[PDB]
RNA sequence: AGUUGAGAAGCUUGCUGGAGGUAUCAGAAGUGCGAAUGCUGACAUGAGUAACGACAAUGGGUGUGAAAAACACCCACGCCGAAAGACCAAGGGUUCCUGCGCAACGUUAAUCGACGCAGGGUUAGUCGGUUCCUAAGGCGAGGCUGAAAAGCGUAGUCGA
RNA sequence: AACCCACUCCCGUUGAAAAGGUAGGGGAUGACUUGUGGAUCGGAGUGAAAGGCUAAUCAAGCUCGGAGAUAGCUGGUUCUC
RNA sequence: GAGUCGGCAAACAGACUUUGAUCCGGAGAUCUCUGAAUGGGGGAACCCACCUAGGAUAACCUAGGUAUCUUGUACUGAAUCCAUAGGUGCAAGAGGCGAACCAGGGGAACUGAAACAUCUAAGUACCCUGAGGAAAAGAAAUCAACCGAGAUUCCCUUAGUAGUGGCGAGCGAACGGGGAUUAGCCCUUAAGCUUCAUUGAUUUUAGCGGAACGCUCUGGAAAGUGCGGCCAUAGUGGGUGAUAGCCCCGUACGCGAAAGGAUCUUUGAAGUGAAAUCAAGUAGGACGGAGCACGAGAAACUUUGUCUGAACAUGGGGGGACCAUCCUCCAAGGCUAAAUACUACUGACUGACCGAUAGUGAACCAGUACCGUGAGGGAAAGGCGAAAAGAACCCCGGAGA
């Protein structure tokens, strides 16, 4: 959630937290682009997982 | 490169009949790209993600095909298309 | 346009009563002439498309009057 | 035998176009009746 | 709140169950409640060599509404009506006849 | 269907229908249809008639098939060959290819298709465009002009 | 010859075609034919001039408004006694 | 407060939720490309850039800037000495869209007159330009008859009257009354209004509680039958397997707001009103027009395209040619709320409105399909059942229909 991530990781640490999560997000592409994709909640789960670490960035 | 952007312009491995043969025969490979993704940001994406050497990148832009329902005509997302030629002895691996 | 730059006289529109009395829809236009005013104060001439009797206000009023309210309203002189 | 419609992409859009149409002042309210008509398409 | 839910005896009134006590499985959102045990249909279903169905005549449990159900006391051994009863924080839901709370 | 009334019309009933109806007496009207070469939809008649789109031309064998004059292959026979051949621009927009299909579409039948459904397929420093340059012409800072809208146009900057 | 035309015959006239075809015919280095882009438009263009042409429409295009123009004319006006 | 991952679209996957999801309001974040489109171009959704800061290994990337015009301001400076034009930078503002309403600019014609030209239609339609939530108008150089009334706008009458008119067709007042609304302030500087800052208050953006029915009959199913009750600031609501005040969701009636919005109200602040000092190229006049119901007519009064042109409170204008005498007013500077007009958009209630050839063109994937080069034109198409319980299996047929 938002407030592990708030007041608690600094700039940095939520910096190195998309780049680490974008890769969850490219690795399941490229599963799902094969069949190796069993478990479909982690495709939509690491978008809006993303959308809060720039979330809580935006308001830094 | 901007550190992302390298995890947005890989779509996945293009499966095809053809896409595999010239995989197998060829060190060529068939990804499916984002659809404004230069050959420089498909060509160091690959050498990053997979620590692997890129020879060539040829590109293709695809149309979408229209679909006639009812509700009248309906159409795909056109997509992009790029073959990546690697050096001789190296595969890629998912 | 064919209006004056100090008293603001546009064309006018109006009839052409014939003696069968038939309206035929004209226009009234200012009796405007280009006239090159001295300004003692500048040590210039100034060009303005002028009425007639928007002279008879600039020999009223002095050039120096009227230019300070074409500048109020913001024209070209 | 040839008829009225010989057709040509760039005759089209210099005619027709939205930039044509936005251009000229009487073309400026065509595409005003036309989104006032709720049309889909305003430049065809 | 509303006034039926799923771990709830309940009663059925003006069905062709009628009388036929049963518990909520599912509340849908169109007003209707499937219960177990009453509203008995049986669908015949063609077999999927699939692993999604297998069989011939399936017999299972259609939707009722909800006013087509009362609260079942276990007091009173009646169906009743419930209502809500508004206290420091808790919403409780309370019967009508006895104003005593439905758990 | 029966019955009653001078009539418009009423009443009673069998079947079908499966949820509404409105004694009476007043009130209001989108109140009564066969004609307007009326308007919309359905349907006749003409009539299983005319036609089936150039008078290059088809004939056998085999296959597949539920069924082949028309599909595939084979053997022949004809036809075009300054095109009925190969290409490019335009224009179209997936019509290209493969697997499965035949309802509809195809002036007949279709197993075949430019048809349906699903996958695939279009790779460029050199070929075309963009980018560079201009023609006709368009727009046009300012400017000149004009009731207004606007017209014309310089610098410019678009336009093969 | 191509190409551009369109003199004659017949067919076709519910056509294969809202102007063609077949057999002949005129020009074919020119006041030629043509692609592409552009310019000019409704009492207004354009016209080697026929009232021709201006999107199968032209003695004043098309479209939308004035507008349900007007019609001393036409046709029609529906249950009963 | 118990379910959820929007709809056509039912199923299925993989999941999320009482450690409180989905959902519902308030606030913020993101907000690609086009479009006034605004860095430059362009065939709208595309193409090519520049400048500064930071980061990056012969490739770029990130965050801002870069339109024009107006006004204001700073610096700069041509012919030309001075300084004007011009140049450049900074601020601030404008552009575009919207159904009508509003103030203006330009303005038809069919038609009526039983023809037609004056006239009508009609200052209508249409085009164009501004402004506002309303706008315009407005505080007497106004009317009235010797009595008086006092801004404006609006409704009702006077009255189809007076007038006007090829005195044809037509067009059409005012005085005086009855009402709606209720304020007048200033140019020796004002009300009023905008912007903030605050003082209380009232609304709005979601919700919460919300009374009382059983037995019986027919039936597929009861709300209907039959009997007996109950509730009522809640009884002719929606739908539940047939017709329900007591089944359900509501209704009457009470309550409720972290945070915004809006209105009203305190009391300061910066503004604005604001044009300077009671009005001169003005009043008046002559020509030519337009308006006033008024076709220039005995034509007053108002506006003005051309030409002219005053008086100054022992003045000046009006009182329908004009002159005298009375009466009443102070033009050439302004600002003003309410009563009034309209409804594209919201919400609630309502209907002797419509019920799929009707009612919107449009109940349904409608301004769609289709027709046009284009502007533009413009359809047809609702109903299984209470519940999909949407027909397992068998048989003929081409694993058909």
């Amino acid at each position: 959630k938002a407030n592990e991530l708030r007041e608690e990781k600094s700039g940095p640490v939520t910096g190195n937290n998309i780049s680490h999560l974008l890769r969850d997000q490219f690795n399941l592409r490229m599963q799902k682009a094969t069949g190796q994709l069993g478990q479909s909640h982690l495709l939509s789960q690491v978008k809006r997982d993303i959308a809060r670490v720039k979330t809580v960035l935006n308001q830094q | 490169m901007n550190q992302e952007r390298v995890f947005k312009v890989l779509l996945g491995p293009h499966i095809s009949e053809k896409a595999t043969g010239l995989a197998d025969g060829k060190s060529q490979f068939v990804f499916k790209v984002a659809t404004d993704a230069t050959k420089l940001e498909i060509k160091k994406a690959v050498e990053s993600l997979f620590s692997v050497k890129v020879q060539r990148v040829t590109t293709l832009n695809v149309k979408g095909k229209t679909k006639r329902t009812a509700r009248g005509l309906g159409k795909r997302n056109d997509w992009k298309k790029a073959y990546i030629a690697l050096q001789p002895g190296q595969d890629l691996d998912f | 346009s064919r209006v004056c730059q100090v008293t603001g006289k546009g064309p006018v529109t109006g009839n052409n009563i014939s003696h069968a009395h038939n309206k035929t829809r004209r226009r009234f236009l200012p009796n405007l002439q280009h006239h090159r005013f001295w300004v003692e104060s500048e040590k210039r001439f100034v060009r303005l498309r002028v009425s007639a009797k928007g002279m008879r206000i600039i020999d009223k009023r002095g050039i120096e009057a009227v230019l300070a309210d074409l500048r109020a309203r913001g024209e070209k002189f | 035998m040839k008829r009225t419609f010989q057709p040509s992409t760039l005759k089209r859009a210099r005619v027709h176009g939205f930039r044509a149409r936005m251009a000229t002042k009487n073309g400026r309210q065509v595409l005003s009746r036309r989104r006032a008509k709720g049309r889909k398409r305003l430049t065809v | 709140m509303q006034k039926i839910r799923r771990d709830d005896e309940v009663i059925v009134i003006a069905g062709k169950d009628k009388g036929k006590r049963g518990k909520v499985l599912k509340v849908l959102a169109d007003d209707r409640l499937v219960v177990g045990g009453v509203n008995l249909i049986k669908r015949h279903t063609k077999p999927n060599p699939m692993l999604g169905q297998q069989g011939g005549i399936v017999e299972k449990e259609a939707p009722l509404h909800v006013s087509n159900v009362a609260i079942f006391n276990t007091e009173t051994s009646k169906a009743d009506r419930v209502g809500f009863k508004v206290e420091d924080g808790k919403k409780i839901r309370v019967f009508k006849s006895t104003q005593k709370p439905v758990q």
